[PDB]
């Protein structure tokens, strides 16, 4: 039987 | 207790110092290369023995041996990686004909020396151990710090050092300020 | 010739000791060669510089060809 | 102007959070407050301040970053 | 038998105009004729790229004279557009110069190229 | 009248407008979100009419026109109002232009039966030459140097310029004020080239010190500087996501540059006259990458100065397919004037027969963004435009306008009408002198003027 198939993103801000 | 931490030396005294020979070969290459003392020397020599012997060792070994072909391979990349051995010179056996002087070129400040950032190897070495010289985005204070081909061409004032963009260092601002007042 | 004239061309060829000899000499030699008779000739001076490259670059015209045209020297 | 940059996060709904790595660029800047990110952090997360937190933070050598 | 003789190939030129391109930044680089002119009578030059699209061609040909005399290698590219581009200068460049360091950063590179261009001559 | 609400009744209203205008309104809000997905979703080489385009020249006075930075309103679907900064400006098309003669100019192309509009311009000087002679007081408010290149935000608030006098100014489109000045800080940073992230704020620098830099020019301030191209970067394009490319130039090296990730991708021709000649049993070797444009976040297109215009793929570090020679040989020289011999077959001989011919440069080369056409440009005096197989595996030659003549320094396109039936109209800036530097020879019949065609879709 096949294995299970495998499977949050970077976020950014400036400021000043 | 914590487990022990490694270390070893990364020079070794040579067999007999004091040969006239020898001496002036060390004047010779501390001269044309800014070296501090004769540490750094025995050094480089410690590291170059070490490759030589693991080529002659690995020579010695027949052809198409497992280990002759993984172990020289992997020391022609790395002596090609950092230079010391050309693209058109990769075997052992002209490993075994490397010397000393390849590695000290290698050195970062005979590189600022030569690229023109530094007049002379020791306005280079003065500018490395002031943070003047950066790496890509890196800025590097170590000398002794072993270029590679890629990096080499990277060489840079740093942009934080006055000659880089920044502002002028405390003396010339100093000045400065006397002046107006 | 056409650039500064007959006499004064061999003159040049003759201070160098060959057309062969004027060629090969840089542009600011040229000009010191033709500067004890005032061949070439501070606004003076920058014509004359100017000149003097310009007729070095006629004698290569002359010298390498086999059989050299003015149509160069006219433009030039 | 300072610039934060959120990498490998992990959400965790055995401990209910977002782990990540954080990078901060701050030129011609000795470093930020944690405080101050913090407020930073919260802000793009939506999420309150009091469930923000930040720590082993270590300026890399030349500073800047 | 063209006066322009040896004229690099492609590859050969690609070569060269990348060497001549670093020899720019690292001021090992003499542009224009008369330049090249005088570093021969120094003896301060390792070989000469000469342009043998150069209009006319003739000009720059007391430089290959200079050269065999003195044992120089030299070659001819063919684009003085090019040529100029590598050497950084805003304007077209006929023939250019290599200057003598053997304490200089290229100077693998540019033998390189001065082992190549004396098997094309 | 709560602000969600706000947001039901112009969606509302919205979903009216496209019922009017027509599955079909699946199949449009689907398209409408095609951008965030890094996909081309705009397949329309073949309706276009390259034929029957109306080409136009318009003669400007300023030498060696550089640049051209083309801005348009979009309407932005999550908040349903147009990117124009103001109510004046509702759907008006402004071209911004900068010439070697330090002067930035601006023009309405709304009207694309009419040709462009002057509306207003700054010029600077000796004037602006800083007396500090230090880099970091280089914050002069004209230019001193030549500028090479203009990009405008795409929020239609600011144009800005750069170029060898090594700053970055921003100016107001409005009236051209400058609003702040930002030193490179370099002593090489000479600007060659600007790209806006598309719908963003974000900017970023190509500089001749081999660096890339990037702005907030909401903030006004720099923000990083990446590192690794051996030779300066001539030319830069960004998209909707961070991911901006770039090409070396003698490096022959292109890169992608994964700004979130701190990555890097990189990309080299490799391309061998030798194994080309073989293979086929004039190929000229590959000396430097000038141009880039990104067709896709997947995909990009570079342009050499042999004449190549290869198409490249993330996945692939090798080009996937290549196109030599794109614009031609450039005319071999005269035998009358090669030598100045008098016979006319030893000058015949000089010419050395074709060996001395060379290729046209890709000066110019723009894709539209998540399109399968892009523009070529070059002093060929044509603009050529190729169209892109539905795989993305190969490209075509579409069209050709011959209406421009000179040097083609940049490309825009700038697009009007109903969803189905659009208006293209390209604009090429035109220049008697390729925009870095001198070297090209005059090339007969090229005028300073920017180049207007409109092309149409029908099928
Ligand atoms: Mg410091």
């Amino acid at each position: 039987p096949r294995a299970a198939k495998k499977r949050a993103k970077g976020k950014n801000l400036s400021f000043k | 207790p914590r487990a022990p931490r490694t270390y070893s030396k990364t020079y070794s005294t040579p067999k007999r110092p004091y040969e006239s020979s020898r001496l002036d070969a060390e004047l010779k290459l501390a001269g044309e290369f800014g070296l501090k003392n004769k540490k750094e020397i025995y050094r480089i020599s410690f590291q170059l023995s070490k490759i030589r012997r693991a080529a002659r060792d690995l020579l010695t070994r027949d052809e198409k041996d497992p280990k002759r072909l993984f172990e020289g391979n992997a020391l022609i990349r790395r002596l090609v990686r950092v230079g010391v051995l050309s693209e058109d010179k990769k075997k052992l056996d002209y490993v075994l004909a490397l010397k000393v002087e390849d590695f000290l070129e290698r050195r970062l400040q005979t590189q600022v020396y030569k690229l023109g950032l530094a007049k002379s190897v020791h306005h280079a070495r003065v500018l490395i151990t002031q943070r003047h010289i950066a790496v890509g985005k890196q800025i590097v204070n170590i000398p002794s710090f072993m270029v590679r081909l890629d990096s080499e061409k990277h060489i840079d004032f740093a942009p934080t050092s006055p000659f880089g963009g920044a502002r002028p260092g405390r003396v010339a601002r100093r000045n400065a300020a006397r002046k107006a007042e | 010739s056409e650039l500064i004239g007959e006499v004064i061309g061999a003159r040049l060829i003759s201070h160098a000791g060959s057309l062969t000899n004027l060629s090969k000499q840089a542009a600011s030699t040229v000009q010191i060669l033709g500067a004890e008779k005032a061949l070439f000739r501070k606004n003076k001076g920058r014509i004359s510089r100017y000149l003097a490259n310009k007729c070095s670059m006629a004698s290569r015209i002359d010298n390498y060809s086999e059989e050299p045209s003015n149509v160069f020297g006219s433009v030039l | 102007a300072v610039t934060i940059r959120t990498r490998k996060v992990i959400s965790n709904p055995l401990l209910a959070r977002k782990q990540f790595v954080v990078d901060v660029l701050h030129p011609n800047r000795a470093n930020v407050s944690k405080d101050e990110l913090r407020e930073k952090l919260a802000e793009v997360y939506k999420a309150e301040k009091d469930a923000v937190s930040v720590f082993g933070f270590r300026t890399q050598f030349g500073g800047g970053k | 038998n063209p006066k322009a003789f040896p004229l690099a190939d492609a590859a050969l030129t690609q070569q060269i105009l990348d060497v001549v391109q670093q020899a720019a930044n690292l001021r090992q680089l003499k542009k224009g004729a008369n330049e090249a002119t005088k570093t021969l009578n120094r003896g301060i030059s390792e070989f000469i790229i000469m342009a043998a699209d150069c209009e006319p061609i003739e000009i720059l040909l007391h430089l290959p004279l200079l050269c065999e005399d003195k044992n120089v290698p030299y070659v001819f590219v063919p684009s003085r557009v090019a040529l100029g581009r590598a050497c950084g200068v805003s304007r077209p460049v006929i023939a250019a110069s290599i200057t003598t360091n053997d304490a200089s950063a290229i100077k693998t590179q540019i033998y390189a190229v001065k082992d190549k261009i004396e098997t094309l001559l | 009248e709560n602000p969600a609400d706000k947001r039901r009744r112009l969606a509302k209203q919205y979903l009216e407008n496209l019922k009017s205008e027509a599955d079909i309104i699946a199949s449009r809000l689907k398209e409408d979100v095609a951008e965030q997905q890094g996909r081309v979703f705009r397949y329309f080489g073949d309706k276009l009419l390259i034929s029957e385009a109306k080409q136009s020249f318009t003669r400007v006075g300023e030498n060696n026109l550089t640049c051209i930075s083309c801005f348009q309103p979009v309407l932005n679907k999550y908040t349903f109002e147009e990117s124009s900064n103001g109510d004046k400006n509702k759907g008006r098309l402004f071209a911004y232009t900068v010439s070697k003669d330090l002067q930035l100019t601006k023009y309405d192309i709304t009207d694309f039966s009419k040709r462009p509009k002057k509306l207003k311009y700054a010029k600077g000087g000796a004037k602006y030459i800083p007396t500090s002679k230090h880099e970091y007081e280089n914050t002069t408010e004209g230019h001193y140097d030549e500028i090479l290149t203009v990009a405008a935000s795409p929020d239609g608030k600011y144009v800005v310029t750069g170029g060898r006098d090594r700053k970055l100014i921003v100016w107001s489109t409005e009236s051209l004020s400058p609003v702040k000045v930002i030193p490179t800080k370099d002593r090489r940073g000479e600007v060659l080239s600007l790209a806006f992230r598309k719908n963003s704020d974000q900017l970023y620098a190509s500089c001749a010190d081999f660096k890339i830099r990037t702005y907030s020019i909401n903030q006004f301030s720099q923000l990083e500087i990446l590192y690794g191209h051996h030779d300066i970067v001539e030319d830069i394009s960004a998209l909707a996501m961070e991911r901006c490319v770039t090409v070396g130039a003698r490096d022959r090296t292109a890169m992608l540059w994964k700004i979130p990730d701190e990555t890097r991708l990189t990309f080299r021709g490799g391309d061998e006259p030798q194994k080309l000649l073989r293979r086929w049993m004039l190929f000229f070797c590959e000396g430097s990458i000038d141009v880039v444009s990104m067709v896709d976040d997947f995909h990009f297109i570079t342009g050499s100065d042999n004449g190549n215009i290869c198409l490249w793929s993330l996945a692939k570090k090798k080009p996937i397919f290549t196109e030599r020679i794109a614009h031609g040989i450039l005319p071999e020289p005269s035998f009358n004037d090669i030598s100045g011999e008098t016979d006319e077959e030893l000058r015949k001989r000089q010419l050395q027969g074709k060996k001395l011919l060379q290729p046209f440069w890709i000066t110019s080369l723009y894709a539209i963004p998540y399109s399968n056409v892009f523009i070529s440009g070059s002093w060929s005096g044509s603009l050529k435009v190729w169209k892109i197989s539905d795989n993305l595996r190969s490209f075509e030659l579409l069209g050709e306008l011959s209406g421009a003549k000179g040097v083609v320094t940049k490309i825009q396109v700038v697009e009007s009408g109903k969803h189905g039936k659009e208006k293209f109209r390209i604009l090429a800036s035109i220049a008697k002198e390729h925009r870095l530097g001198r070297w090209i020879a005059n090339v007969s019949g090229a005028r300073n003027g920017i180049y207007s065609a409109v092309i149409d879709q029908t099928g």
